[PDB]
RNA sequence: CGCUUCUCGGCCUUUUGGCUAAGAUCAAGUGUAGUAUCUGUUCUUAUCAGUUUAAUAUCUGAUGUCCUCUCGAGGAC
């Protein structure tokens, strides 16, 4: 009687977000704690981590990710450098029918840290995978899209014009983001650019009838150092 | 970045003080503890100036700290509990001039802890047993006896635990050569936890209890509890044996207890209060810090109350029972 | 010890690596930490001698056959 | 120790006694169980240093040989401050492989 | 006894080496024999043993076999095409749902 | 059943072990008052955050001590049931 | 051979030979141990290239080792992994240059399919750890603890007692604010398998640290009929 | 508010794709449906966006984008029909010759400019291929004799080659 | 232009030197604890109520009133 009786009071997941000054990090599992008011404060604190995801999957952790074929693990670069893997591939071939300063600097001398998550990313399946999204950013852009647009890649990519920065002065940037500023277009053409119709160039600045730019500006019209360094 | 920390003047407020002979001669030495500094002033008896003999760096927070001597010893040494696991003690060579760290013994995990001892420390006047208490549930008691070359000794730690029990301050109680007693503040909390009403929060009056070594059968008894009318926070020994009764004052709110064991009835008084004050009268009154005097004719004790006057406290005493409690006022 | 052993395994591993061919089998994969995998079931299999008596199950075989009769549908001057 | 679940610490108040390993176990922490870095000494209960057990192997319950040390992980975290880790039950491995052997040979 | 792994392994390992070298076989597997090896094969495992019941006709004949020819089966059992197990217990199988 | 009984004795013997540990169902009024006790045991430790409350109130360190341990007994106001 | 002495002996015989000639050869043949018969041991060989890569700095051996980690049997990856533990527990402080080597490796066995490597490489991350204590190698301390978190939930007890020694290891080489921050949002979970095992974490915690976690609690809100908050934390000077 | 994608180079990845609509807008939803046997791209997919101008949007602004060199058709989800221009100008392109004669219908083939081999420029002509007989006849309906940007524009149905 | 035969170029198949006594010959450590994977085998019941669970589940139990036909059915309610 007494489950029945907690369960008599307890609360909706809309009651649970009404009361909760925050109501998106209640989860429809939260209604089932013994005091949903604790349980939604803590998850409502600043830098906590959320309980890993696979807890109610039926199935197992990483034994569900499966079926796929992984490539072998690849060194860090610098370990690359060595070679040791020509030298373990030379003599295991041989069975299958190196120097020691090079291996000291390329621990000390040019070894150099990953790119390493901070505090709350958790794994989960799929997160290696998972495609990195939200950046809305329009000057970030890739080398596997600038080629497959036969666009240059790499420091020359600024004065590679994006094929739609010609409909960006043409009916204005995406009309989703008036916050694109386009360098050519409503920034000044890049530097060592140059505005033109042959091959490479920034189309005609964006202009009106008195000579101002309608989007942007096509032209272009502290004490930073850190206190305790080495030297 | 990379830093280096160095101090330019160490720190120099004081938060515990003993006196001892330190160093072996009748010349009498003051010990202090900073918060993480310790160091040794002794006061030249002509001119009064104070010299700073010697200050070391424990980088340890000293929770408490005690002077003691064994029997017909002429040094003292320093027993000093801190937030780390151990207790320890300490001897201060005057040659060398360094402390000598005579022993060390671990009980327990490290930091300011709950029911890890360390807080309250107290000995017992003849020094043969030094008790060491947390604030919740845990008390050890070891006893210390000279060797064949008459250096210091110490036994394995006998017990006392008790669950669900504050303390409020410990203290060893003065016989002769008998069994040692520490007598310890206390307050019971465990029922009070399940008064969903609110009730045993109040009407839940700290009770004195007289623990007490057993040389014989080597462990440690609760031998005598009692309840005190209202809540006191710290406890004087009285020099028993020969000299004067024996027995402790406990210095309440608003009042002083002479309160000992077997069949001496309790003493009181009212802590007399100053002349048109102006404090808010609500606010009662406490006895801060206090300092016993001995010698070989008499003995008298000051203690001090919350404005900071002092007070000359004797006792007047029926050859073993004591009769009267008699405060004079002394300075500010 | 060891050199019988290492010989015997590596022999049964070349065993059903040609016996695999010969039954021209495609929902046969070795994984990367040399386990047998079946594809069709996505079922991991320690030895040869696993493996080979997984493809005679209810599973493998019911497996097969569903994936035999959905595949036979869903072809079209 | 870390490898036998079912085996138990006396777990009481340590004291002054060191505590000392057989021949046949010496050489490793009790505890971390590892064979490295003995930093500091084992201390153990009264009780468990009473009586006849005067020099016994902690873990073999043999004779005493050397001393016990603590690696110097179990000193970092602190795992020394438990009291007597004299283990007061002897486990079924020692039990059945005198067993077998009695009755094989 | 055989477990479905071992009898596996087994069948590869005969299809690709031939009937007549049964020490390389029986290294193969763990806790099988060369003589157990050939014994398994030729009583149950090889194709040509033939596994399903007994005709009318097939108890006839071994009824009336193992009368005229008592307790040898590996006699018989050729004469009926199975192995000498099967003629064993078949026939035990059959004189008790008489009897 | 063997699970949560054998478990159930070994966290009421860890708790009664240390005073302030936790088991599956402990109630947020016993989490926040054990975690208050400390707090306050903690306070009169440090030499120093003492000196801290004692210049923020004007009280001196004696009185101050003694509060703490008055209401070391029920901090957080009467229990729940 | 079926005695112990034995083997211990002859590790640190090896040992003593790499000292006399030179790491490289002796490796390459200890490498070459899949040695089936894992225990009793090719376990022992770990240990012996643990005292190899010691005694002879680790320059030499960790590109070897994290060469091997490429070949596809399973025994000889898990050997790898052992192997890294016992290196960093043998030598101690001197991971404070090869933890930013290592860690891409251990990364990968954390976010594999099988126990074993779970297993092992939580082992690894342990005693890692525990070395690297008090030298400020810390960001990539939190980063293999964010992989070793979600193996909280799990049942063989050789992994899950092996995830629990890691992570006291981590408390004590990330501080206790850490793992609270970690601990908290399932102290009061509605399941109770997660309630089971958050609660022994954070008793784990709470046992060692109690004293430093004296500042790190969050603010609790107090309601109608009690007072939850500790005001003397801001008495404002 | 969904897109269309069409001719889509096999080798051109949905993410790739949602990353080109992340500077175009409101990428709500990248589709690539695709054969579940082959695994590579189906040549379609579908790509909705949150908001229709932003859709229309990257219709009208990612045409012809050169995908793996390309250009795939993007928009809302040769039968002899093609225009000749005379009197093109020098220095208009496919790219506003097709943004503005797209009116009469969608365009079947790459607008076509005239221009000679030696310096490049335009030799006075353009072209497209549009959809339907109607089309072509509604553009050159609306653009003979008309103005274009500079010359005035001529359309008429395309001698065939 | 039709037929037929031959020459060549482009090339989509197998391809160890034999005899001898099948030349001869033919290895598995043990124990204690725990996990994983295969092979194997099985749930269609309708409510309700209960137990239990985070939620199912499980498991527990029983199949509006009267007459009659053969759990169904008709009617007066
Ligand atoms: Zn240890
Ligand atoms: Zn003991
Ligand atoms: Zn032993």
């Amino acid at each position: 009687s007494k489950k029945k009786l907690r369960r008599m009071n307890r609360f909706t997941v809309a009651e649970l977000k009404q009361l909760v000054a925050r109501p998106d990090v209640v989860e429809m599992h939260d209604v089932t704690a013994q005091d949903p008011k604790l349980l939604v404060h803590l998850k409502a604190t600043r830098n906590s981590v959320p309980v890993p995801r696979h807890w109610c999957f039926k199935r197992k952790y990483l034994q569900g990710k499966r079926g796929i074929e992984k490539p072998p693990f690849e060194l860090p670069d610098f370990i690359k450098r060595t070679g040791i893997q020509e030298m373990r591939e030379a003599l295991q071939e041989k069975e299958e029918q190196i120097d020691y300063q090079k291996l000291h600097d390329a621990f000390f001398k040019w070894q150099t840290k990953p790119k390493l998550t901070i505090h709350g990313d958790l794994y989960y399946e799929g997160k290696e995978f998972e495609t990195r999204l939200k950046e809305k950013k329009p000057g970030d852009l890739s080398d596997e899209l600038r080629i497959s647009l036969g666009m240059p890649v790499g420091p020359n990519a600024h004065k590679v014009p994006p094929p739609w920065l010609i409909a960006m002065q043409r009916y204005g940037p995406p009309p989703s983001y008036p916050n694109l500023k386009i360098p050519g277009l409503n920034s000044p053409i890049p530097e060592s650019c140059s505005f033109g119709y042959h091959a490479g160039g920034w189309g005609k600045p964006p202009v009106d009838e008195t000579g101002k730019p309608l989007y942007g500006d096509v032209f272009g019209t502290i004490d930073r150092t850190p206190w305790g360094e080495l030297e | 970045m990379f830093l280096y920390n160095l101090t330019l003047q160490r720190a120099t407020g004081i938060s515990f003080a003993i006196h001892g002979n330190f160093s072996g001669t009748k010349q009498q030495e003051i010990v202090v503890s900073r918060g993480k500094i310790l160091e040794l002033l002794r006061p030249d008896p002509n001119t009064g100036k104070v010299h700073t003999l010697l200050t070391v760096e424990v980088f340890g927070v000293i929770r408490s700290l005690m002077a003691f001597r064994l029997t017909g010893g002429t040094k003292d040494y320093i027993v000093v509990g801190s937030d780390s696991g151990r207790i320890v003690i300490l001897e201060y060579q005057p040659s060398k001039n360094m402390f000598e760290k005579i022993h060390q013994e671990t009980f327990g995990k490290s930091g300011c802890r709950r029911i890890v001892p360390g807080q309250f420390l107290a000995v017992d006047p003849k020094g043969r047993a030094v008790m060491i208490s947390a604030i919740e549930k845990q008390k050890l008691v070891y006893i210390l006896n000279r060797d064949a070359a008459a250096r210091l000794t110490i036994s394995s730690p006998l017990e006392a635990h008790k669950a669900n029990t504050l303390v409020y301050h410990v203290v060893g109680v003065d016989v002769g050569f008998e069994n040692p007693m520490f007598a310890c503040l206390e307050m019971d909390y465990e029922e009070a936890d399940n008064d969903p009403t609110g009730e045993a929060a109040a009407n839940t009056q700290q009770t004195l209890t007289f623990y007490e070594l057993d040389l014989g059968l080597n462990h440690v008894v609760r031998k005598y509890s009692e309840p005190l009318e209202e809540h006191g926070n710290f406890l004087i020994t009285v020099p028993g044996g020969s000299d004067g009764p024996s027995g402790v004052l406990i210095c309440s709110e608003n009042y002083i207890t002479y309160k000992n064991f077997g069949d001496q009835p309790d003493i009181r008084c009212p802590i007399p209060r100053r002349r048109n004050d102006l404090d808010d009268p609500e606010r009662g009154m406490i006895f801060v810090c206090s300092a016993t005097h001995k010698t070989k004719s008499m003995f008298f004790f000051l203690a001090q109350t919350e404005q900071g006057d002092i007070f000359k406290i004797t006792l007047e005493t029926d050859e073993d029972m004591v009769t009267e409690i008699r405060l004079k006022y002394f300075d500010t | 010890s060891s050199e019988s052993n290492r010989d015997r395994r590596e022999r049964l591993r070349q065993l059903a690596l040609e016996t695999i061919d010969i039954n021209k089998d495609p929902y046969f994969m070795k994984n990367h930490l040399g386990s047998y995998e079946c594809k069709l079931c996505l079922t991991l299999h320690n030895n040869e001698g696993s493996y080979l008596a997984h493809t005679q199950g209810k599973k493998h075989q019911t497996n097969l056959a569903r994936r035999a009769a959905k595949e036979a549908k869903e072809a079209p001057v | 120790a870390k490898h036998h679940p079912d085996l138990i610490f006396c777990r009481k108040q340590a004291g002054v006694a060191i505590g000392r390993l057989c021949e046949k176990c010496d050489g490793k922490c009790v505890i971390c169980d590892s064979y490295v870095r003995p930093c500091t000494l084992v201390r153990i209960c009264d009780e468990c240093n009473y009586g006849s057990y005067q020099g016994r192997c902690v873990i073999c319950g043999g004779p005493g040989v050397s001393d016990a040390y603590y690696c110097k992980e179990c000193t970092i975290q602190e795992k020394d401050r438990d009291g007597c880790p004299k283990i007061v039950n002897l486990g079924s491995s020692k039990t059945d492989l005198f067993y077998e052997r009695k009755k094989y040979g | 006894v055989w477990r479905n792994t071992e009898d596996e392994i087994l069948k590869a390992a005969v299809m690709k080496y031939g009937k007549n070298q049964w020490s390389r076989i029986a290294s193969l597997l763990h806790r099988k024999s060369a003589k157990q090896c050939k014994a398994r094969w030729y009583e149950w495992l090889d194709p040509s043993i033939k596994k399903t019941e007994w005709s009318r006709e097939e108890e006839e004949k071994l009824l009336h076999l193992a009368k005229l020819m008592p307790t040898q089966w590996r006699t018989i059992a050729p004469i009926i095409g199975r192995t000498a197990a099967q003629c064993l217990e078949h026939y035990e199988f059959l004189l008790d749902k008489a009897a | 059943m063997t699970d949560r009984y054998t478990i159930h004795s070994q966290l009421e013997h860890l708790q009664s072990k240390y005073i302030g540990t936790g088991h599956a169902d402990t109630t947020k009024w016993e989490w926040l008052v054990n975690q208050h006790r400390d707090s306050y045991c903690s306070y009169m430790g440090h030499f120093d955050l003492l000196n801290y409350f004692a210049i923020a109130e004007n009280e001196s360190k004696a009185r101050v001590r003694f509060n703490l341990m008055e209401k070391m007994l029920q901090p957080c106001g009467p229990p729940a049931d | 051979a079926h005695k112990k002495a034995i083997r211990r002996a002859t590790v640190n015989t090896f040992g003593y030979i790499a000292k006399a000639i030179g790491p490289h050869d002796v490796l390459a043949t200890l490498l070459n141990n899949l040695k089936v018969q894992e225990r009793q041991n090719r376990v022992c060989t770990t240990v012996a290239i643990a005292i190899v890569a010691e005694t002879c700095s680790p320059f030499t051996v960790l590109p070897a080792l994290m060469n091997e980690y490429r070949v596809p049997e399973l025994n000889v990856q898990n050997g790898v992994l052992k192997s890294l533990s016992f290196l960093f527990e043998y030598i101690g402080e001197m991971g404070k240059d090869y933890i930013y080597a290592v860690t891409p490796l251990l990364e990968d066995a954390l976010m594999d399919r099988d126990l074993v490597h779970r297993q092992t490489a939580s082992a690894v991350v342990q005693h890692m750890s525990l070395g690297v204590y008090g030298f400020g190698c810390e960001d990539s301390l939190n980063h293999l603890l964010n992989y070793v978190w979600p193996n909280v939930f799990e049942t063989s007890p050789h992994v899950i007692q092996a995830v629990m020694g890691a992570l006291e290891g981590l408390r004590v080489a990330i501080g206790p604010c850490r793992m609270l921050q970690y601990c908290l949002q399932g102290l009061f979970h509605p399941a109770r398998k997660v309630r089971d095992v958050y609660w022994k974490i954070y008793n784990s915690i709470y046992i060692g640290s109690q004293d430093a976690l004296i500042a790190h609690y969050p603010r609790i809100y107090n309601d109608d009929k009690n007072t939850y908050i500790r005001y003397e934390l801001d008495y404002i000077l | 508010a969904t897109v269309y994608v069409g001719g889509l180079d096999e080798k051109v990845s949905e993410p790739l794709l949602w990353e080109l609509f992340l500077q175009a807008g409101p990428v709500v939803n990248t589709h690539m449906p695709k054969d579940r046997v082959t695994g590579q791209h189906q040549g379609y997919g579908f790509v909705e966006f949150l908001s229709e101008e932003d859709a229309d949007y990257a219709i009208k602004i990612m045409n012809m984008i050169k995908l793996y060199g390309k250009p795939i058709r993007v928009n809302k989800a040769d039968v002899g029909a093609n225009i000749f221009i005379g009197n093109l100008d020098p220095e208009i392109d496919e790219k506003l010759l097709y943004d503005t004669f797209s009116a009469f219908g969608v365009i079947l083939q790459t607008p076509k400019i005239m221009r000679d081999p030696d310096t490049g420029n335009s030799k006075g002509y353009a072209f497209i291929n549009f959809a339907s007989f109607d089309a072509s006849d509604a553009a050159i309906e609306a653009m003979n004799g008309q103005y274009l940007c500079n010359r005035p524009i001529t359309v008429s149905y395309a001698f065939k080659k």
